[PDB]
């Protein structure tokens, strides 16, 4: 016999203060005792498995459906944190083209990793005896159980230290683990990579882990966790809208599930609208009503659906390029390519919640979540195409309370173009209509009135029913800028008007914010200047809307 | 060459932090670094039966083409236990400071057993494609606050020399600098930092007496306009927070009626007696403003344009302990978010040389846009604590 290489064992503890588990074993059927005792056996015969005596206290159910099923919830309730097996699933778009792709099934290495020998104790599990007239059958796991919290992550990290070697001997081919497979690939003469895929089949097996000789099931195109990877290209499986007369919110969740996961390759996918129909429900079996906004989004996702649509895989040795397109109420898609009219991947983004906003602070997170995209996928941050001038940028950061930036990025005309709607002055404006404004409200009664007086003596005080005192404050600017020419002085005692006008907003939730900015669209010239309130300040009259 | 028992705080279990996403090139970096630092033994790998995490990722520092490793060893460090010196008061009067990095040493020093397994980091993958390499430190950390107070000792015995034969400097340490204070010349303050960095070997110039803090300014003009004023009074009615006999009703008298803002407005008598006695009272120190070790030190920071920054440094509002302005310009002309960057490190340089810790952030900045693009400029081995302000406030103009 061949000496086997054995394989270190990890070591495992249980949480902190917890003992092992104790289970009352199910009562079952004789006919599936039976089963179990032969399969037992035959694992007992293998290596998998021990007996055991009666010292041992702990006990783990075991059912069978013959297969052996052990429910191991508990010992894993009571087994340690172990660190991830992968903290996430690769995506298609940053796999490299190879000519050859091998897939190998280690599936008989599961059961070869041995359990570390302190731990085996907890892994104990009974079968009961045929009408319980002797005592049941005591076993204990020798290697890793299926079912068991650390089997993947020792799992994986064996291979992993088993392949290192042969991965650093051979720096031509590429290897890749996920479950119970390995993936070799490599750019060589197809003779070559067979050559290899031997090589490696032999070094697993002096670890005495076998690799079959079958030919494997799996063969292109992949058909792997909602993907379609082939030889030259890769895309999403097919997504198919459904047909409905009526749609219920489970329908609309499984909508806007296809159309999310159909937007990272398809472009142009919009979901506000039949994600807004599901805004506070709480309820999987309610039937809701599409409304017409819902109708023409959907057409348009029907119309971009229609025919399939494929990623190319990541060439490192060409640029990577983003190009960011406005969809109007807080939506954007983006292409991520490295040639014209061949997509590595898309996607979208929507605004966040938020009161006000505007388009540049909008693309500006966009920007960011796709270089962090980029950066997981491929390790670099790509060349952008944006919206956007390149004047209308520097103004906006130059002139930005805030500090931000975008990286290396071109500008590229396709409308709608991000623009700067209005821009405040910074020193008054000679010549201009200098308007105080003022409003007021009554806590009780919500009664209040806004106005303004200005230098020329025009005047006016407006009364308004259900308000506040923000809302006066902002409707007597917002009367400013009515009644005033191209050029306008205007000053306020509201803090929190010049805070929302300071955020330079070109949509909000308020109406009267809107109406406000409306208006500054409007204006050549717009001075605000804030002063504090009920300090004397002439002009600023508290009390003529006090009244 | 003998381990100290290290341990956490009671309840507390070890850091378990997310490594965030790195490029290609910092990838590489830390795998060469840490193939090194593993044939030193200073870093073994570790297998999956360690749960604990700790975000790495490289840099470069100032005048150099090599990259380094920095550990943000921030939840280790709040998650260990309290080692237990008074902080040297006049080291931020001395003339000037340089700061060494003595990280190095503290590899010399082999770390507690049972303590390693909370040192874990992983040099990540591109793609999710490997599990990512999983290292654990054998040595004192760079970064983690048990290296300073472990190497206490030592560093006492190795600077015992150089401390008896110069009396006159002043030596401080903070995590892997070293900060020696002296009032010799440029010229004798490098030579003697060579004879301090020789002295070392075989076992940033910084000038705090050019910092002052700033006083609240008004303007002096022949002529104001009603602008002018509504500024002045909306300024001193800000301070009237900070100072109490500020007074402003003589100067709101004067914006009286509905003017233009552009229209000059001559000054009354009473309204100069008035923005005079502000003066003096704007020329005094602040009534009650105390350090408390205790507390968090904040420090706020606003953009003023055109490369200048001004910062705050407090524990109550309106009781500053320091307030400044930094304009520097280094390559950062067209980088917001490089100058935010290097203004944290230089602000958070100055609290750890006046009060030996690092104070709160609040950064001007959105929170996605910061956490995508701090790292790219980061030179410092600390790293404080931030939080991000989204309103902005009004508070900016009265420190310009
Ligand atoms: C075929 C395959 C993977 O493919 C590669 C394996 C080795 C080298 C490079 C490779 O991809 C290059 C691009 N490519 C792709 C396909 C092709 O036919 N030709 C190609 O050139 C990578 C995977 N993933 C994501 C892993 O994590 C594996 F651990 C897979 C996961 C599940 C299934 C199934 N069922 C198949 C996978």
């Amino acid at each position: 016999m061949v000496p086997i290489s054995p394989i270190e064992t990890v070591p495992v503890k249980l949480k902190p203060g917890m003992d092992g588990p104790k289970v009352k074993q199910w009562p079952l059927t004789e006919e599936k005792i039976k089963a179990l005792v032969e399969i037992c056996t035959e694992m007992e015969k293998e290596g998998k498995i021990s007996k055991i005596g009666p010292e041992n206290p702990y006990n783990t159910p075991v059912f069978a459906i013959w297969r052996k099923l052990v429910d191991f919830r508990e010992l894993n309730k009571r087994t340690q944190d172990f660190w991830e097996v992968q903290l996430g699933i690769p995506h298609p778009a940053g796999l490299k083209k190879k000519k050859s792709v091998t897939v190998l099934d280690v599936g008989d290495a599961y059961f070869s990793v041995p359990l570390d020998e302190d731990f085996r104790k907890y892994t104990a599990f009974t079968i009961p005896s045929i009408n319980n007239e002797t005592p049941g059958i005591r076993y204990q796991y020798n290697v890793l159980p299926q079912g068991w919290k650390g089997s993947p992550a020792i799992f994986q990290s064996s291979m992993t230290k088993i392949l290192e070697p042969f991965a650093a001997q051979n720096p031509d081919i590429v290897i890749y683990q996920y479950m119970d497979d390995l993936y070799v690939g490599s750019d060589l003469e197809i003779g070559q990579h067979r050559t290899k895929i031997e090589e490696l089949r032999q070094h697993l097996l002096r670890w005495g882990l076998t690799t079959p000789d079958k030919k494997h099931q799996k063969e292109p195109p992949f058909l792997w966790m909602g993907y379609e990877l082939h030889p030259d290209k890769w895309t999403v499986q097919p997504i198919v809208l459904p047909e409905k007369d009526s749609w219920t919110v489970n329908d609309i969740q499984k909508l806007v599930g296809k159309l999310n996961w159909a937007s990272q390759i398809y472009p142009g996918i919009k979901v506000r609208q039949l994600s807004k129909l599901l805004r506070g429900t709480k309820a999987l079996t309610e039937v809701i009503p599409l409304t017409e906004e819902a109708e023409l989004e959907l057409a348009e996702n029907r119309e971009i659906l229609k025919e399939p649509v494929h990623g190319v895989y990541y060439d490192p040795s060409k640029d990577l390029i983003a190009e960011i397109q406005k969809q109007g109420q807080g939506q954007w898609t983006y292409q991520i390519y490295q040639e014209p009219f061949k997509n590595l991947k898309t996607g979208k983004y929507a605004r966040m919640r938020g009161a006000h906003t505007n388009d540049v602070k909008q693309l500006t997170e966009a920007v960011q979540k796709i270089t962090t995209e980029s950066i997981v996928i491929w390790g670099k941050t790509p060349k952008f195409k944006l919206p956007i001038q390149k004047e209308t940028w520097e103004t906006w950061w130059t002139e930005y309370w805030q500090a931000t930036w975008i990286p290396e990025w071109e500008f590229v005309n396709t409308p709608p173009l991000v623009k700067l709607w209005y821009q405040l002055e910074k020193e008054p404006i000679v010549g201009a209509e200098t308007f105080y404004v003022d409003g007021a409200a009554n806590r009780e009664t919500k009664l209040g009135k806004a106005g303004y007086v200005t230098n020329k003596g025009r005047q006016k005080v407006v009364p308004l029913t259900n308000t506040t005192n923000q809302k006066t404050e902002l409707q007597a600017i917002y009367l400013a800028l009515q009644d005033s020419g191209l050029e306008v002085n205007i000053v306020t005692d509201s803090q929190y008007a010049l805070g929302i006008i300071q955020a330079q907003p070109d949509k909000s939730e308020s109406e009267l914010v809107n109406q406000i900015i409306e208006q500054l669209i409007k204006k050549e010239k717009v001075y605000l200047a804030w002063v504090p309130a009920h300090k004397g300040i002439g002009g600023n009259e508290q009390v003529d809307k006090l009244v | 060459i003998e381990t100290v028992p290290v341990k956490l705080k009671p309840g507390m279990d070890g850091p378990k932090v997310k490594q965030w996403p790195l490029t290609e090139e910092k990838i590489k970096a830390l795998v060469e670094i840490c193939t090194e630092m593993e044939k030193e033994g200073k870093i073994s790998k570790i297998g999956p039966e360690n749960p604990y995490n700790t975000p790495v990722f490289a840099i470069k520092k100032k005048d150099s083409t090599k990259w380094r490793k920095l550990v943000d060893f921030r939840e280790l460090n709040k998650r260990t236990q309290d080692f237990w010196i008074p902080h040297p008061a006049g080291l931020k009067k001395k003339k000037s400071v340089t700061v060494l990095d003595v990280g190095d040493a503290y590899f010399s020093v082999p770390l507690d057993e049972d303590f390693r397994k909370y040192t874990a980091f992983t040099i990540p993958s591109i793609n999710n494609e490997t599990p990512g390499i999983r290292y654990q430190y054998n040595v004192l950390p760079q970064g983690w606050k048990g290296s300073p107070a472990i190497f206490q000792s030592s560093m006492t015995k190795i600077l015992e020399p150089f401390k008896k034969q110069n009396p006159d400097i002043v030596i401080y340490q903070y995590m892997d600098d070293l900060y020696v204070g002296s009032d010799l010349e440029i010229g004798q303050h490098r030579t003697k930092i060579e004879e301090l960095r020789q002295h070392l070997l075989r076992w940033y110039e910084l000038h705090p007496d050019k910092w002052t803090v700033q006083p609240i300014v008004l303007p002096e003009k022949d002529s104001w306009t009603v602008n002018d004023i509504q500024k002045l009074v909306g300024k001193l009615n800000w301070a009237s927070q900070i100072y109490p006999g500020i007074k402003v009703r003589q100067l709101s008298k004067l914006l009286r009626g509905t003017k233009a803002l552009t229209e000059v407005i001559p000054l009354t008598e009473e309204a100069e007696l008035e923005l005079a006695e502000n003066r003096e009272i704007l020329k005094e120190p602040v009534h009650g403003v105390y350090y408390d070790p205790s507390k968090d030190l904040i420090a706020e920071i606003q953009k003023q344009g055109q490369g200048q920054w001004t910062y705050q440094i407090y524990q109550e509002p309106f009781k500053n302990l320091k307030t400044g302005k930094y304009a520097r310009m280094r390559g950062a002309h067209t980088n917001d978010v490089k100058q935010l960057t290097e203004a944290v490190q230089k602000i958070t340089t100055e609290s750890i040389v006046i009060w030996g810790k690092t104070p709160k952030f609040k950064l001007p900045i959105q929170k996605e846009t910061w956490e995508t693009w701090w790292t790219e400029y980061w030179q410092a081995t600390w790293i404080p604590e931030w939080e991000f302000v989204n309103t902005p406030p009004l508070v900016k103009l009265w420190y310009q």
